[PDB]
């Protein structure tokens, strides 16, 4: 069973694509295994984590509730929005919004959202505020799956995704209710069976948010390690390949059992 | 049987209960509560970062609720799609739903949603049509020249494109 950079090289080869992985502890932020870390690419729905923790710092300086409705109309409608379609005559709470977002990947929840942290502009300022100063996001759903070659709108690369995540779920940030509200919503992912979770072994725990791109862009970011206990954050993305989804999707779960496979080695 | 598929969707019709609409669906790709509340929704083939799919909406919480709305995501496909930015931007607020589709092209469209807030009464009908330009719709991936157009009373409230020419 190759060992994650082979495997990697294997997956680049057999997709003519582009892949980016970070594997880093979670404890100490020390980066394990990097591959084009430094590369950008699409963050897709990824960046709704992101999103969330932004969400929760304003609810953590008593700026935002969970609770508060939010009421939209058809023009706030976009495609891939299972679950704010069906709210539309009702309305959603923030946090409902966010547990849209991270689980099911809807994108108007995502943009409602995106409304409250000063839209793409506002989001990519949170990210400056605490430290990320590669990560951007330029464009709302559904354009910013665009994944344009060569653009760097809506792109993270996998180092500064890694040390993002880490910052959100266990620096100083957010608060302790906060920080195990989003590693929640990352828990009850439910798009994500494809990938990580298809090859994690029983007795491991997972949270994690996956993306879905044109041109072929993939991802997941997660948390994951034995014992039902998170040990480490890995990200994977994927760009510029033509393949299938099915094809693209056993890559990256190859990659992540590659990484477990190699867990101690 | 199979997942929630186009031909499903369209047996499935309003005026229907939930046990009738779980056995044309298929109880095993269907969901209510949680995020859904009371509507069950019906999973079909992997598609982008989610799943096509169809939600079913009910007059309430009742066994006997009938379906008072339907909506899909990629379980249909536009019969000719001919839409263009061009007759996209010949539609206008206040249009029939004739009006716009003859000026969109009448293959160009699917039903994204349609809701009865009064059924059986058609007062205050909504409907929100997707349509497509010849290459736009995607069952299993992202559109490429689309177009949101949503009706109260069978009458034009607002519209919305994206890639369109």
């Amino acid at each position: 069973s190759p060992q994650p950079l082979e495997q990697i090289k294997l997956s680049e080869s057999q997709l003519s694509g582009r892949v980016g992985m970070i594997e880093m502890d979670l404890a100490s932020g020390r980066t394990l295994t990097a591959w084009r870390a430094d590369e950008r690419f699409p963050m897709m729905s990824t960046f709704k984590v992101v999103l969330c923790g932004a969400v929760l710092a304003r609810v953590d300086a008593g700026d935002e509730q969970l609770e508060r409705k939010i009421h939209y109309r058809q023009q706030d409608l976009v495609d891939y929005s299972p679950v704010s379609e069906k709210h539309l005559a009702d309305g959603m709470t923030v946090g409902e919004l966010c547990a849209a977002a991270i689980t099911m990947s809807d994108n108007s929840a995502a943009n409602l959202l995106l409304a409250t942290v000063g839209g793409p502009a506002g989001l990519t300022a949170f990210l400056r505020q605490i430290g990320d100063n590669v990560t951007r996001l330029d464009r709302w759903e559904t354009e910013l799956n665009e994944a344009l070659p060569g653009d760097a709108r809506d792109t993270t690369t996998p180092a500064s995704m890694a040390a993002t995540l880490r910052k959100l779920l266990t620096s100083q940030r957010l608060s302790a209710r906060s920080q195990r509200q989003l590693l929640q919503w990352m828990v009850d992912d439910r798009v994500a069976g494809p990938l990580i979770r298809s090859v994690l072994p029983a007795g491991w725990f997972i949270a994690d948010k996956t993306g879905a791109g044109e041109r072929g862009a993939r991802g997941i970011v997660a948390l994951l390690g034995p014992n039902n206990k998170a040990e480490r954050i890995v990200v994977i993305y994927l760009r510029d390949t033509p393949a299938s989804m099915a094809e693209r999707n056993q890559q990256i779960a190859g990659i992540g059992a590659a990484l477990i496979e190699h867990w101690q080695r | 049987a199979g997942v929630m598929t186009g031909a499903k969707f369209t047996q499935i019709q309003f005026g229907m209960t939930r046990q009738q609409v779980l056995d044309i669906a298929g109880a095993e790709n269907c969901e209510t509560g949680g995020s859904f509340g009371d509507s069950i929704h019906c999973r079909g083939h992997a598609a982008g970062d989610y799943y096509a799919y169809a939600t079913f909406g009910f007059t309430s919480a009742a066994a006997d609720a009938k379906v008072d709305s339907k909506s899909q995501m990629k379980l249909l496909a536009p019969s000719a799609p001919t839409l263009t930015l061009a007759k996209f931007n010949q539609v206008t607020v206040g249009m029939t739903r004739a009006q716009v589709l003859a000026t969109v092209g009448q293959g160009s469209c699917t039903t994204w949603s349609e809701y009865y807030p009064a059924y059986p009464s058609t007062a205050g009908v909504t409907l929100s049509l997707s349509c497509f330009d010849v290459d736009g719709y995607s069952s299993t991936g992202f559109y490429r020249g689309s177009a949101h157009l949503w009706f109260t009373d069978g009458v034009l409230q607002g519209k919305r494109q994206w890639d369109l020419v």
